[PDB]
């Protein structure tokens, strides 16, 4: 089990997916198609 | 100035060398969706029109 964690902007959560293209999925975090994990993403306001 | 969508601007491209390096140096690009090709493999194909 690999837990990866970061913060991204609000209209960027759709890019965290297998097989996508964008300014955050090009060369920051590329999720492969052999993806058996689970992406959890929640709103983080006031703490961050 | 860009024309509105009811009378949209059309242009045919004549023969040239097509560096797609430019066209990448523009914007954060809210949508960049190729359909019959892929943008990572755009500089090797040679389309007619």
């Amino acid at each position: 089990v690999y837990a990866d964690s970061f913060v991204i902007r609000g209209n960027e959560v759709s890019q965290i997916a297998p097989g996508q293209t964008g300014n955050i999925a090009d060369y920051n975090y590329k999720l492969p198609d052999d993806f058996t994990g689970c992406v959890i993403a929640w709103n983080s306001n006031k703490l961050d | 100035r860009f024309a509105s969508v009811y009378a949209w601007n059309r242009k045919r491209i004549s023969n040239c060398v097509a560096d797609y390096s430019v066209l990448y140096n523009f914007a954060p690009f809210f949508a960049f969706k190729c359909y019959g090709v892929s943008p990572t493999k755009l500089n090797d194909l040679c389309f007619t029109n």
